[PDB]
């Protein structure tokens, strides 16, 4: 059998323990996010599997460092463990070179250590996929995903998890690069409510950040009365 | 014999009982996985490599999709096969040879670079814990007495110079049509060396190409410096093929 | 000086197709004589002597330490080892030592075991070497053999020669220095024999 | 084939559950906790009259208030008690004063779960324990009896029977129990249904008793004070 | 089945049959319920005797003056992680002489818990925990599981028929927020009675009680302490 | 972490079947011929070359070790250049003690030493590949073979790689004592020739040379020089 | 360095290692001991004979130091392994308290080895048996046996190795204050006992002995077939 | 990793260390090996499997190895393992004789040797060394010996004894024909050509096929010769003269 380890290839040169862990991220609710004129805005569908819990838990956006945003899809354990590893690397960066850690590199090396757990028996691939964001006034907007296998690519749009094609086809709609943070958070908004899925499972939270101009490049949660707004918005918008 | 097989050796690198590796024949179809051909050219003043450059998502940042890559200010590299394992061997790449650097104060030459990348790639080879990488590195620079250089190495650690060769997908289409072009040519060198390279891919896949379909990589006698070619600079080679 | 602590001297010299090691026999410890047939010259071959003059724990050390590797090279290899080859095995065991020495500085005459042509040098303590074609000397002493030495050393001397000068030169060298003599011994190195003699000397 | 940390689809390592297993080829040992101290009782098991039945120890002295009795593979029981014996003069030494029995079961109880094939030492535990403890003592909680077996769960017991004919051993134990019992009366009922569930006919050479009380440090019976015993039974 | 034995492979649904397995140890423990208000967080907890002769099982562990556990699962597991989150509470208060916030030791319990998930020879820690505590964000009541996720909760229960709890906690949670300690603590009394067989009931041997809050440190109620509490269930 | 265990062990008939597997490696491989003049030794190889395409001075199966040794092989190339930088190390260790060229049999024990290894070390396979090691020392030519197990022999003359067995009866009935150098190369090529198919040129074979002078590669316009005969 | 887990629990709660170490062991040539009155003795089987052997340097019984020896069964390699462990340990003991070991000391020491080999990663079991003998210093004789698994016991009398089960009924019924009485008779229940299994009487029993401080004596083939004649006859009456 | 773990150093069901035996294969099938004990010496006589014409004989021996200045060894088995071995019997005799300045003791040195190779039985997963040996030698407290090792890390002393391709059946000739005590290094010699050209039975025995090393004592001093080709042949066609007198 020749799918047990990473340190195996198939006879049609495949590593299919990379492939299963990529299915666990399609398993997961969809994030996505969208850059645009003067910043990177970030949603997910946080489904909701308890009444229980508060509003607010399991946080699927982090911060990694004061410019830069992470969205995570797929197993949350291990995207909480990356973005530990994120946050190391920018804090290694700023006490060695003396400045924020350049968005494309932080991605570029974080990537690097996700591809290291898809070469050997000893480890297993992580099982989650992840968008960083940033923005600053000399780099512009910037959006990068990463996915198990280690592959970092910057975005315009993109989403990951189980709606990941129905919602790029809508965020294809937009004219991104003329629009502005306040205008797409709207958008996302309304996105997550077109690709979730009411019928299947029931109750979701919107979970929305971003990081532009307006912020000031910090990376910082969308206040309440937008989200709510935006929210309102997309609901209606439904119809 | 003929695809006999004990044991484990279709899951690690041992041998079967031809004296063969299946994990390493693994790897090279792991290269066409990735749905791309890379081809390369040297002349007597320049050494060129051209890749495919497939954009299908209007929502990726292209600028961003590459596989063109400076190891050195001298020393370009274009990667076929599997991307993140792509990217590991090129910072590798980069590692080794700003160390040769420190340690000997001259720059690496590209036979030097590329035989280094081979030698790491056999040891996956032969210990059984971790698989090859599923990629192929094509190495352009110019060496001080021998001319524009092109060598490439591969998952099984073998490695070459080359007068022109080919990567991925269409490899052996692209051998077939260097080699008739070669056999023609007085003292056996190209002379054209980036309309060759770009009429090679353009024929193997029979496409006639956009200039945002490919990316173009030189480096030459007089500028020795690796330099990736713009948009409208591939497009005034590509008008000035279309025009005999 | 941790040289002086035990005394004692060596020399080798060169003749025709023949060489000649020479080594004090006293054991002491400072002022004190302790023992007057203390072993300083070690075969390392059948035709190839070394001798070794500093601290006697040393001299202990270092031929025994020697003699292992000496005994597995020749396992090993075909072969009986050549001088040339026994200096740099030797250089390569002190040097080893470059931060906390053996103190001891060893002397090395042989015959080669193909040819026969003869060999002499000398080492530091951590281990410099030094051939010459003439003579060599390490010890407490040094300069008185040095002395003896330039003066009596001529070139081509045939094994009765050879003998009569390198021990005149011990002789006369080791009865100016406190720490080193309580006797001599001479060993003769030719294609067919090796010669052994102790002298007549002063015992004070 | 799997690594010995492998769970179950029932939520339980395969190891400990089969350590737990080898118990019940253990030799039956009883103890008894009361108001004025706690016994311990154990079958021998002798497989041979040429066998020296002083020589078989399922009873041991981890201090002067503590003893404990074994069940299982006893080749296994022995770094166990050297850990509870030396940690209880570590306490000693350090604050000046005995161990609770509760907390020297506690610290024998952190190791059993410590094996694995890759996270540890060169020489580090392979496998799960293969033995069961009854630590019975005396502190300033009173008289303690507390049971241990190799999941490293531990847990206080008024009265406990492990080894071969646990079942059976602790239903006659629910039988006879009462808070009020004395020291003498658990001794007595601790012999009686040795005598019941042993497949040798007892005598005061092929079983081994123990008690801790208050007045008194840790006492192995002597044949003639088993004797004594004996008679009523 | 190939796909079961080891945490290092993913199955090809893009799960992780190991840390599934742990998760059912707890399951099987006896049920647990956590709960809190503006100014409180409490832990209920039932303990099983394996005989009538036995003690019956401690469920709920001091962590630190303002933090406190109930576990479910692998007992020598809770105390390895039990001693983690006690060391990491004493750090902080060593560097900084200041209580750690709760989240934070949440965090550190989740870094922790995951390395062995994705190391090959290693296993899932095999227990849950409720987590109460008090810091200067109020009252709070966290659950961390096998997988090494966790929540952040209004109220939970967690083991064996604790849907039940789950249930009634959800019924009522509304109310949770603006009661006094006594109404509380009689709250999750409550929920933890409909995880039993309708012949058993609650008594001062069963039942065990942390609380922690505003005005107190983490305390522990057992035996003859807990009966106070289940007087007034009428 | 690393694989501890043994990956070559032996079958219930005695065999280690990892290193026949690797021989069976070595018997696939491109043609090598070692041969023992009186006066000299020469290794020549075939360079399988595929396509025109391939620059074929750009690496290189005859290779320098120390001024006086040299190798080739018949096998799996990449595992030969470990062993080609493993044996120029072990021959500059040597010098660095005693100042003196590693004599062709020492330098052959240590390299067959580090074979041996691979096929009883953890998590490692045996090297694909034997190795033929040309030598002069003490004013005389020495040949030697070294297998996958890291077991080595003597020659005056032998053949590896593709039609080895054949290679070999024709240079039984071939070789002599007194044979010079010059005439060595010569049959040394033809025992190529044997076993080629394609037409031989001078950048399709490779040869190599060792006498009192030292160990040098031949040029390709010296091999042209002797191909013209043939 | 090699961290597998060799000894693991099988369901039912057996370590299979340790009773595949133990089949081992009841291949192994036949061992005895007894414990005398004022002396211990051990004796053991052949084992094939051959002529052309140096019997001295395949003798399977071995001093441990002045006042402790031992015999074993089972793999010799393995055994050889154990001895000399047991030898380092026995002059560690003597030098950090000045009393040589105690019998049970060093039987002690031995049997912990063994067990864990039971429960250590990358190693399996030791193949052996073995039975030590000697006196303490208060003059006490003793008579211990270990096993693969580790455990240990003390013994009035045992035998170890191929066909211990009909030795140690034979000792069982034979073993009384009569036949050790005296040394002679001790000496003699030894060689009776194996006798038994012993394919071609007698020949091939190597036997030793151990007298309170007087230290080892071994007996030799002109010393051992007095005893075998002298025992002989007497089952003839 | 588990899956891939041949487990080299486990028991088998009834209690056999199956890699240790199938060593033991391996050895069975190489060259014949004897050694044969006298009162004045010890020899060594090994099959040559070091026969091909084109070969070209460089060392003084093909299969006998000097440990030391008192003792020397043959070996059966893999080549390549056999020089790991005698390795390290030199350093082990190199680090006796720093230690105490006086040569191992020839049981001491084999001892040594075979707790190596028990090792590697017992604990680290890699397989054994597949190897037997015979060592001959002096010493000062046993005088002339000589010695036989296996993979299992066992050994033995032996008045005369094989190893390598039809060891059975030279042992049972052996057992016929040495006299305990009163063999000379003459007559050991008729002996061991007489065994090794039973052995040898494919096919007629030559001396460019056998080796032969002598181990005696003259001067206090220890000698150690591999016997030239003629004396090889001198005693091989005594030993078919002493074949034409068999029958009258
Ligand atoms: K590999
Ligand atoms: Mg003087
Ligand atoms: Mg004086």
């Amino acid at each position: 059998g020749y799918d047990l380890s990473a340190s195996t290839f198939s006879p049609d040169g495949r590593v299919f323990q990379v492939e299963y862990a990529m299915k666990a991220v399609e398993n997961s609710s969809t994030a996505i996010g969208i850059r645009c004129k003067d910043g990177v805005v970030f949603g997910v569908e946080k489904l909701v599997l308890s009444k229980l819990y508060e509003e607010g838990s399991n946080k699927r956006l982090f911060n990694v460092d004061r410019h830069v945003g992470m969205a995570v899809a797929g197993l949350l354990a291990d995207a909480r463990s990356l973005a530990d590893i994120a946050r190391e690397e920018a804090s290694n960066f700023r006490s060695n070179f003396g400045y924020n850690i350049p968005l494309k590199h932080l991605a570029d090396r974080v990537a690097m250590y996700v591809h290291a757990y898809t070469l050997y028996s000893a480890v297993r691939p992580f099982g989650c996929s992840f968008m960083l964001g940033s923005y600053s006034v000399n780099d512009g907007a910037q959006l990068y995903m990463i996915d198990p296998s280690g592959v970092s690519y910057g975005y315009w749009g993109c989403a990951i998890g189980k709606a990941r094609q129905a919602a790029k086809t809508e965020i294809e709609k937009l004219q991104m690069k003329e629009m502005t943070c306040r205008d797409i958070v709207k958008e996302v908004a309304k996105i997550i409510y077109i690709v979730h899925d009411e019928v299947k499972d029931k109750a979701f939270e919107l979970e929305l950040s971003w990081v532009g101009e307006l912020t000031n490049g910090r990376h910082e949660i969308v206040p309440k009365d937008i989200r709510e707004e935006a929210e309102k918005y997309a609901k209606e918008s439904l119809k | 014999s003929r695809g006999s097989s004990a044991g484990f050796d279709r899951h690690i690198t041992i041998f079967s009982p031809e004296g063969r590796l299946y994990q390493v024949e693994y790897a090279f179809k792991a290269i066409n996985q990735g749905g791309l051909t890379s081809v390369a050219v040297r002349g007597k003043d320049c050494a060129v490599i051209v890749t495919q450059k497939k954009v299908p998502d209007k929502l990726l940042d292209s600028s961003t999709v590459t596989h063109l890559f400076k190891i050195t200010e001298n020393i370009g590299c274009v990667m076929t096969g599997m991307t993140a394992d792509s990217r590991s061997q090129v910072q590798r790449a980069r590692y080794e040879a700003a160390n040769w650097k420190y340690k000997y104060g001259y720059e690496i030459p590209v036979d030097m670079l590329c035989k280094r990348i081979a030698d790491i790639s056999q040891v996956y080879t032969q210990n059984a814990e971790m698989r090859p990488l599923g990629c192929c590195m094509i190495l352009i620079g110019i060496d001080e007495e021998q001319g524009p250089q092109v060598y490439k190495c591969d998952p099984a650690g073998y490695y070459c110079g080359f007068k022109a060769t080919a990567a991925g997908v269409k490899q052996t289409e692209s051998t077939s049509f260097l080699e008739k072009k070669v056999k023609k040519k007085f003292d056996w060198t190209f002379e054209q060396t980036v309309e060759t390279a770009i009429t090679c891919l353009s024929t193997v896949l029979s496409i006639d190409f956009k200039p945002s379909e490919i990316e173009v990589g030189v480096v030459t006698v007089e500028n020795p410096k690796f330099r990736i070619l713009t948009e409208a600079e591939i497009d005034a080679h590509l008008v000035a093929l279309a025009e005999r | 000086s941790i040289m002086s602590y035990n005394g004692g001297a060596v020399m080798a010299m060169k003749g025709k197709n023949c060489v000649a090691i020479a080594a004090d026999r006293r054991f002491g410890i400072q002022a004190q004589m302790v023992t007057t047939d203390f072993q300083k010259i070690f075969p390392m071959g059948d035709r190839l002597y070394i001798g070794l003059a500093g601290l006697a724990t040393d001299v202990q050390t270092v031929a025994q330490r020697l003699k292992f590797r000496l005994n597995l090279y020749e396992l090993k290899e075909g072969r009986q080892i050549k001088p040339y080859t026994l200096m740099s095995m030797v250089a390569n065991l002190l040097y080893e030592k470059r931060f906390g020495p053996y103190y001891t500085e060893p002397v090395i005459a042989g015959l080669d075991p193909k040819t026969f042509k003869p060999f002499i040098c000398s080492l530091d303590l951590i281990g410099c070497p030094m051939v010459t074609d003439d003579f060599v000397v390490s010890g407490t002493c040094a300069e008185q053999m040095y002395g003896m030495c330039e003066s009596l050393w001529e070139p081509n001397m045939d094994p009765d020669h050879l003998f009569e000068t390198i021990s005149q030169a011990m002789l006369n060298a080791v009865d100016r220095d406190a720490v080193s003599g309580m006797g001599v011994i001479v060993h003769i190195i030719e294609k067919d024999k090796i010669t052994t003699r102790t002298l007549k000397a002063r015992m004070d | 084939d799997r690594g010995v940390n492998t769970f179950s689809p029932e939520g339980r390592l395969f190891q400990v559950e089969y350590a737990i297993e080898a118990i019940k080829l253990g030799s039956t040992a009883i103890g008894i906790q009361t108001s004025e101290g706690v016994c311990l009782a154990v079958e021998k098991r002798i497989t041979s009259p040429l066998m020296e039945p002083s020589s078989i120890e399922k009873i041991v002295e981890i201090d002067a208030h503590i003893g404990c009795a074994m069940s299982g593979l006893i080749a296994d029981a022995k770094t166990l008690i050297d850990k509870a014996r030396v940690e209880t003069q570590n306490h000693w030494f350090t604050y000046n004063e005995t161990m609770t029995v509760e907390s020297v079961t506690q610290a024998v109880s952190n190791l059993a779960l410590q094996f694995g094939e890759e996270d540890a030492d060169p020489g580090a535990m392979s496998r799960p324990f293969g033995v069961a403890l009854l630590f019975g003592g005396v502190d300033e909680k009173g008289p303690q009896l507390f049971h241990m077996d190799p999941s490293g769960t531990f847990v206080q017991c008024d009265a406990r029977a492990i080894g071969s004919a646990s079942e059976g051993a602790q239903s006659s134990l629910q039988e006879v129990y009462h808070k009020s019992m004395t020291l003498k009366e658990a001794i007595k009922s601790s012999l009686i249904i040795l005598k019941q569930v042993m497949e040798e006919k007892l005598n005061a050479t092929n079983i081994e008793l123990a008690t801790v009380q208050p007045g008194q440090n840790f006492h192995m019976f002597t044949k003639e004070e088993l004797e004594e015993v004996i008679k009523d039974i | 089945n190939q796909y079961d034995n080891d945490v290092t492979v993913w199955s090809p649904q893009g799960r992780i049959h190991q840390i599934e397995y742990a998760m059912e140890a707890v399951k099987q423990g006896s049920a647990t319920v956590g709960l809190k208000s503006k100014t409180h967080a409490v832990l209920v907890a039932l303990k099983r005797a394996q005989s009538e002769l036995a003690a019956h099982q401690k469920k709920i562990l001091h962590v630190d003056n303002h933090i406190g556990i109930s576990i479910a699962g692998l007992t020598a597991d809770a105390r390895l992680l039990c001693n983690f989150m006690r060391q990491e509470c004493l750090d902080s208060r060593f560097v900084f002489d200041r209580p750690l916030p709760v989240s934070r030791l949440v965090s550190l319990i989740g870094s922790k818990t995951q390395i062995p998930t994705q190391r090959y020879g290693r296993r899932p820690y095999g227990v849950g925990l409720l987590i109460a505590g008090y810091d200067d964000m109020g009252p709070h009541i966290f659950q961390t599981c096998p997988s090494a996720n966790y929540f952040d909760c209004r109220a939970m229960s967690i083991g064996a028929r604790s849907q039940s709890a789950r249930t009634y906690l959800e019924r009522h949670m509304s109310e949770f927020m603006e009661c006094n300690l006594n109404e509380l603590v009689k709250h999750g009394l409550r929920a933890l009675r409909e995880t039993l067989p309708a012949e058993q009931d609650l008594t001062t041997k069963n039942v065990s009680i942390g609380i922690v809050g505003k005005d107190l440190e983490f305390t522990i109620y057992d035996d003859d302490d807990v009966s106070p509490f289940l007087e007034g269930l009428e | 972490r690393g694989y501890s265990f043994s990956l070559t062990t032996f079958s219930p008939s005695g065999k280690l079947v990892q290193i026949e597997y690797a021989l069976a490696a070595v018997a696939g491989g491109a043609p090598s011929v070692g041969i023992k003049a009186a006066n000299g030794v020469v290794l020549a190889t075939e360079k399988k070359q595929k396509s025109i395409l391939y620059d074929e001075r750009s690496v290189h199966k005859v290779e320098p070790i120390t001024k006086h040794i040299g190798l080739v092989y018949s096998g799996m190339g990449p595992d030969y250049r470990v062993l080609v930088h493993r044996a120029r190390k072990l021959a500059q260790q040597y010098y660095l003690v005693y100042q003196e060229p590693i004599p062709t049999a020492q330098l052959v024990q240590r390299v067959a030493s580090v074979m041996q290894e691979y096929t009883q070390s953890g998590g490692v396979r045996p090297f694909g590949v034997s190795l033929l090691i040309c030598g002069w020392n003490e004013g005389r030519p020495y040949l030697f073979q070294s297998d996958p197990s890291g077991a080595y022999f003597a020659w005056k003359a032998t053949a590896m790689g593709k039609n080895y067995v054949n290679g070999k009866t024709f240079l039984e009935k071939r070789y002599n004592e007194d044979l010079e150098l010059e005439d060595a190369i010569h049959t040394a090529i033809l025992t190529l020739k044997e076993s080629f198919e394609g037409q031989m040129t001078e950048d399709n074979i490779e040869v190599g040379i060792c006498n009192e002078a030292g160990f040098r590669r031949l040029t390709p316009t010296e091999v042209k020089d002797y191909l013209a005969a043939i | 360095s090699y961290d597998r887990a060799i000894t693991v629990f099988s369901p039912d709660g057996h370590l299979f290692q340790v009773e595949y170490a133990q089949e081992a062991v009841k291949k192994g040539s036949t061992a005895v001991g007894v414990r005398g009155r004022d002396i211990v003795v051990l004796g053991v089987e052949k084992k094939s004979v051959a002529k052309l052997q140096d019997e001295r340097t395949v003798r399977k019984i071995c001093a441990l130091d002045d006042n402790v020896c031992m015999a074993f069964a089972g793999l010799t390699a393995d055994a050889r392994i154990v001895i000399n462990r047991a030898r380092v340990e026995c002059q560690s003991h003597r030098l950090t308290v000045e009393d040589p070991v105690t019998v049970e000391y060093i039987t002690r020491y031995i049997a912990s080895l063994k067990q864990r080999y039971t429960q250590s990663n990358g190693r399996r079991p030791f193949g052996i048996s073995a039975l030590i003998v000697g006196f303490d210093f208060d003059g006490t004789p003793r008579l211990y046996q270990t096993d693969p698994s580790g455990t240990y016991h003390a013994w009035k009398a045992n035998a170890i190795g191929r066909g211990a089960k009909s030795v140690r009924e034979f000792l069982e019924k034979n073993y009384t204050d009569e036949a050790i009485e005296t040394d002679d008779l001790t000496i003699k229940l030894v060689i009776k006992a194996l006798l038994e299994v012993v394919q071609s009487g007698g020949k091939n029993i190597e036997l030793a002995v151990m007298r309170r401080d007087q230290s080892l004596k071994i007996l030799n083939p002109e010393e051992i077939e007095k005893y075998v004649a002298e025992i002989e006859k007497e089952k003839e009456e | 990793s588990r899956r891939y773990d041949s487990r080299t150093t486990i028991f088998s069901p009834e209690g056999r260390l199956y890699q240790v035996e199938y060593a033991m294969e391996a050895i069975g099938h190489a060259g014949t090996c004897l050694g044969i004990l006298a009162n004045d010496g010890v020899l060594l006589a090994a099959e040559r499997r070091n026969i091909h014409k084109l070969l070209d004989e460089v060392f003084f021996s093909e299969k006998i190895y000097k440990l030391n200045e008192d003792m020397a060894c043959s070996v059966a088995g893999i080549t390549s393992d056999a020089n790991v071995l005698t390795n390290e019997l030199r350093l082990i005799a190199q680090r006796y004789l720093l230690q105490y300045q006086e040569p191992i003791p020839c049981e001491q040195l084999v001892t040594a040797l075979c707790d190596i190779k028990q090792a590697y039985t017992q604990f680290g997963g890699k397989r054994p060394f597949g190897v037997s040996l015979l060592y001959i030698g002096w010493d000062k407290h046993y005088g002339f010996q000589l010695y036989q090792s296996d993979p299992s890390g066992n050994y033995g002393g032996w008045k005369a004894t094989c190893i390598g391709n039809n060891s059975a059946a030279a042992v049972s000739m052996l057992k016929q024909d040495y006299k305990e005590g009163e063999m000379t290094l003459k007559s050991a010699l008729a002996l061991a050509i007489k065994v090794l050209n039973k052995t040898m039975d494919v096919s007629k025995l030559s001396a460019e096929k056998v080796e032969i090393a002598t181990l005696t004592r003259e001067n206090g001093k220890t000698v150690i010769r591999v016997l030239k080709q003629k004396e090889v042949e001198q005693l091989i066609k005594k030993h078919e003269e002493e074949e034409a007198k068999a029958e009258r």
